[PDB]
């Protein structure tokens, strides 16, 4: 995995070169709202369970034919199995959101992932469903106003919307 | 490849749990220290050419046979002298890379690593670079945060040749 | 058990290498936030009978049945009420524990680690637990740093019990 | 293991105790010199395999019989795996003081040491001259004026010496 | 998927070895039983109705706030109700399952399995589906065999909630 | 894998209902032959090294070029393992029986048998020939009138016959 | 492990004989109140969590130094454990009861667990009555009249109540 | 030690699991065979000394050049007519054993296993007892489920020796 | 397979290794033997039909009910007597290649593994085939190193029947 | 593997016969040859280090885009990962010629390869190169008539080269 | 511990049988060359004086700055003379050893395995060593196989050095 | 493991020395009676299987209470095992000739295993019996003066008998 850092000194050396006073400027740009990360990561993680349960309540909801009796959901199995997905692309969300890369994300859960429920026979469309609706809910939450430093919060924002639509992307 | 921020992520992973406030407090570490850090890159990019040279004339001056020795090892030649500032330069290179992402990680990847066999294989002496590197050290210059910082890349490569 | 320092040192020792600077980078980050962190202990720990009795009140007003219900996991005589006050005490000495120690470890290895089947055995509720977290979130009455991180501490408690 | 801090809690919480205003105030204050302590890390650390070195080849000089054919420093094989503890002893001493608490160094390292020996026919009392010479050495390392800010570190001194001397007396 | 039958062939195939006598003796004791147990698959059947009605009230009156309560884990409106009735049929279904099977092998992976996470996510009590259980036992009116077969399942379930 | 009863508890609980009034009393039948499957169990058990090595031999004599030597069963590695073979197909064949449900066969020894013999290059239409004379065998062994309770198993000697006959069918 | 048949077998093998015809009669007893036995199985495994947990519970009562801060059984961790342990002897002790043998008990259970304990800091003294008040609530739960074809269980009691016995005595 | 009672212990401790209704209808089955085994074993026991000699004869006379062929391995003189009798006495004694223990445990444990070995190495022939075996099938005279069973050992004797 | 060529390049490998002056000792030890060893491969071969229904004839002495009892694994027809041959002759080739080879590897591949097998499942006996070996051993009139060495081959199938 | 003779063996047990005199005097002369085959290994073999150590120089002096930052062969890893296999495929065919037959080269080593290389993103052409290299220096230092017994290697310095072109061959 | 004999009887005990005439083989070509092996390793002891300060003078020469740099690597003073010496004997030494062993074997346990870590940390050439042993090789003057044997453990130093 | 030159080079190395003139010429005798030993190690080979079983057969004759149901080798199981560790220590007093050497012997087989048989109550005193039979049945078969050049083996006979006498003694 790379971080923000370390993503960019990979390039560098397949290069030959030294980062340029350019790049170096860029990063140290994103070392100054380091901040406003760190709060994003903990706002998401500290609300993790509200998060993914209110996402599947309300899809099952939309979607019933995923819990009625044959459905992909159905059963505790698999009734748990599904959470625990919706659980899962959550936190590794959160850590590209740490890291600044997407990489920890791209690697070690989204590869693959599509295939898998394509073998298995979950419905890919409603995971993405899911996923988006924790997106929507985790944004609101880190961009809500009570209880911090005001500040623009909106680059990060944009950045976390990011990797929440790969996710979904990675399974439609 | 060892980096406060991909460590952190890396333990939380393996545990399967979220990043607590532990990892958070790393990330703080790390992005306080970044400053320091990128300053330092800065400034060891800048002197690149004289530090490099610098260094090379060093490892001359403390091994002179490195300079006459007759075959490929060795420095007698320009075709020599190139390689060797060459690798001089790889070390620099690695350090500013340390800098920027707050640990050993990048060194360690590509260029500690396997280390060991192109010395053996090549008869290169790790006793030549220590010098070079011990040359870097009292010569970037570089005041308190930034120096300390530096120097411990420094001193790790020092370390993993002995 | 999870902190800055036992993880930093943990890591290290599991790939056999002496500390970097990596690591050096973590126990900033740590003794930089210990600070707000060791303030925050004692504002808790001195608040901690408004804070118990306030937050045993809580559960028992989101969750009347609690108080008048027959039988023994329930608060309707004086050693039940007893007990409710022991547990949510347990949560609060452990939320400053953490503060302390700088990261979930002693609540991950006192309180959280078999709550599960504490939980499950003797019919306790998880929701009412629940909610005297939520209470002491919303009375420590704590400043900037050491609130964003009790209540880190405390949705921590939250989410491990959902 | 613990940490200096967590130590505290382990105690604490047997006792079923918040810890005292004096004890957070005793940890606020090695908290405040955190940074001496880092240095002594760095500064040992960064000197890592001129500490074991120069100390083993003291050792060697004072005792030819260990090197002598049949002496237990007789052999690549074996020679390598003296050096190799020293640097162990070393390493986990430097842990210690990291993170300000001799468990690290009592339990996965000095425990059962001294029967390892004692069954392999190494003999202790030079395992200990070996580091007893690193102590001296380390410790000249930190007290060094050069390069640094000027303070005390008389204190952390006393502790670091503290972490070798029990290395060392664990082996006698 | 725990029957007489699969685990009988199960362990035989386990030690690479034919079905020896043993293995018959397992398959009498589950044809024999399976008279009082289809018997008793039928029975509930036909009282499906009665018993899910009868459970879900009798839950609501041993935990009356579970019809007050705001919010979408309680009963308070006829979507939640809905929900209630739908699990109790559930339980119930399983149970005549593991009557047919001669095991809980279908309780165990349609249900059981995975129920604690399920529980602890939306936050349903334990103690209410105990409720809902203990008054199926009551009021199947079972007659030998067919009972004791029939409660054993149902204590199961009951048991996987304690 | 399924036995019979389970077979339809899978289908029924897929559909979301309890067993029809229709489904119970087919298992109540199935119940009621209890005794004679499991007889057909013991018999084809009870004879299972006459069964096969009669029918190996039988085989081999009907074409001699698998055991002349190049032969897929020359030498006793080979010989031995083309037994095994036979026998194992016996073995799941009898798990069958004893569970009423095909499944258990299908699953742990059909599937991927195939393409397990044309990649060693064992004839597989040969095997088949060694399947349908133990079928024979077997079935002769399950009908013989001699020391049993006289009675109709004519439905039982059908489905046996089924479970041999998908085995050859999965190696043609 | 032994069941009560196998157990007298291996004691024939070891002495080169058959069963006598004394031996076989009592085992020929033993299988004639088989269903009691069976009762007693099903009626103390249906009501488990009871047993344990209400005999844990009046543990924790009459002893509450065992989880006040500092004892025992105090934190989750270990308060979950010691429910477990409670669970496992009760587990087995149903086990001797089906098989009518006190060996996998005895074996799998029982050995070692003295200095376990012992090594850990458990007090023995402690398990011993929370086994005994399992004995006492277990033994109720059989010899309830309530739902059952009335009989003499009062041989089935007294073995029940031995295996309890000796459970709570390979703990002090 | 493959029996009913043991294996269904076996599989539930091995499944961390209590024994559910499935172990009770194995239990059920053996208790109910259990009538016919041990009557099956009486009767066995009670013709032991017609039985083992008539078996040894059969081998005998299926194969004469055991009674002359000089050498260990055979029977031309007392002390091997001695030894033969013996071993088949042995599989005797492990049938009914296997009939009391409703299984093939016992002849598993002190016979089956191993034999292999014992042969090669003693060189003697498993056709020999194969014989032994028929003929012992052939002359218990027992009937109905006695029969059924005590020949299902008999025959898995003898599918061990081929 | 094991050869001491084939032998010696399988464990350098399995250390990783270049092959060392051991290795090479190992092969000349191979290439000296070779030429009492081939030589004795063509003896053995020239005798084929000499030795073979030589041996055929001594185990049908030593053994006569094996030219008279009826039945498949027996030899009183034609068929019979002709698989009998068949066999004997693949022990005598395997002899031959183990002499070419330098090692016991072609007979342990293509004939001693598995044979158990072969003879328990088609009852024949061990104690044929070594009197067939025997014989050979007494007939190749082989002398010095070639006779030891095809006397170790032989006597090394006699020890895998025993 | 097959060995020289071992490899006859097994092409004559596939058509049950014995060698022919034809064969066996084949084999009779490359056991008269022994001791040169027993040289060429150990003159390639003394000289391991040397062969591979010029040959990589050379190769990364002809091709210096392996060597550049970005190329497969720059950064310490890879360098000596790059050196590993010289030496590997190097040690291979020695054991080929020890052997006297492909085999253990084929299986062991070159099998596969060509997919891994290219999975990998090594360049396979560059391999070669490399080899070939490996093949001239190997060849010379056999051929080098200094402190041997002169004679005839030219049909031993063909089989020799065969090896190493084929594991040339199986890597472009 | 890598000769002949200890490797044979390794493979035959890692593969439980019994030597076969393989591993005879292997003893044969093992005693056979002792002849050259024994007579090599006392040439080379009686020529031990001669050989050590020989090569000794040769690493000085092809590396004088070796005789001139001060500290404790190098041999400026007799201290440093003395270990080269002694160190070059231990080489030497190893050889006969290994000839004696007909194996790699005691110079792979007393010196190669963690000569590197001792070169590394002690920052001592491995090409001072390979000089030492080429000249060893052009001044044992031994003739043929004794020659032969003697160089490629030679050489196998060397190799163990690149 | 040592070999009888390995052991030599053993205790040259602790001692800093070479081997002097006299060592060299004990090893060298040692050498010239290779065939001897070799012949030694072919006929103990062999035979293993007659040794052995002939062995066994005796002790049991002699000692009919190890037979005996009841008795440690009474069980197919067990005198499979019985027989197994005959030719166990069979094979490993072959090593120890092959390499004239104990070492093999004394470290992999008999080391522990006299606490082996008391821990599972095998009587070794009857092992020893049984041993001690083969040593006798061994030197006669090595002894034996037909089809084999005349000589005196003697020595090799003494150190033979060394062997299986140090088995035997490791056991009781
Ligand atoms: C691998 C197959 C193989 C074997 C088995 C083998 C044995 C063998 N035994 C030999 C010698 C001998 N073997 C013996 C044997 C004995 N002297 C006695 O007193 C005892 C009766 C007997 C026990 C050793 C003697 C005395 C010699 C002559 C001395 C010698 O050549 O070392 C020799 C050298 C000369 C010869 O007799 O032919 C060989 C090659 N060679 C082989 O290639």
């Amino acid at each position: 995995m790379f971080d923000a850092f370390t993503k960019v000194a990979a390039q560098a050396d397949t290069r030959g070169e030294m980062v340029s006073v350019a790049q170096i400027d860029a990063l140290s740009q994103m070392v100054a709202e380091a901040n406003k990360r760190l709060d994003a990561v903990n706002r998401i993680t500290a609300n993790a369970s509200t998060v993914v349960s209110n996402a599947a309540r309300a899809l099952f909801a939309e979607q019933p034919q995923l819990i009625a009796p044959g459905g992909n959901a159905y059963t505790s199995n698999r009734m748990a199995a599904c959470l625990r997905d919706m659980e899962i692309i959550l936190r590794y969300v959160t850590y590209a959101v740490f890291a600044g890369d997407a990489s920890a994300l791209e690697d070690r859960c989204l590869n693959g992932l599509r295939e898998t429920y394509s073998a298995l026979g979950t419905p890919g469309s409603s995971v993405a469903v899911g996923v988006g609706k924790m997106k929507e809910a985790a944004l609101a939450i880190v961009n809500d106003p009570a209880g911090i430093t005001p500040g623009d919060c909106s680059a990060l924002a944009s950045e976390i919307a990011g990797y929440f639509d790969r996710a979904a992307a990675a399974v439609s | 490849m060892k980096t406060p921020l991909t460590d952190a992520v890396s333990t939380a992973d393996s545990q399967g749990r979220f990043l607590s406030s532990t990892e958070i407090q790393v990330a703080f570490g790390r992005f306080r220290q970044a400053k320091a850090g990128l300053a330092a890159a800065n400034a060891l990019t800048s002197a690149a050419d004289a530090l490099i040279s610098g260094a090379a004339q060093a490892v001359y001056n403390s091994f002179p046979y490195t300079t006459c020795m007759q075959g490929p090892n060795y420095a007698a030649d320009q075709r020599g002298k190139d390689k060797c500032a060459r690798d001089i330069g790889y070390y620099l290179r690695m350090v500013t890379y340390c800098l920027i992402a707050g640990g050993t990680g990048p060194m360690d990847e590509y260029l500690i690593a396997g280390i060991d066999e192109v010395n053996r294989t090549f008869e290169l002496s790790p006793s030549w670079y220590i010098e070079a590197l011990k040359y870097i050290k009292a010569n970037h210059g570089l005041a308190g945060d930034a120096a300390a910082e530096a120097n411990s890349y420094l001193d790790y490569a020092i370390n993993a040749l002995s």
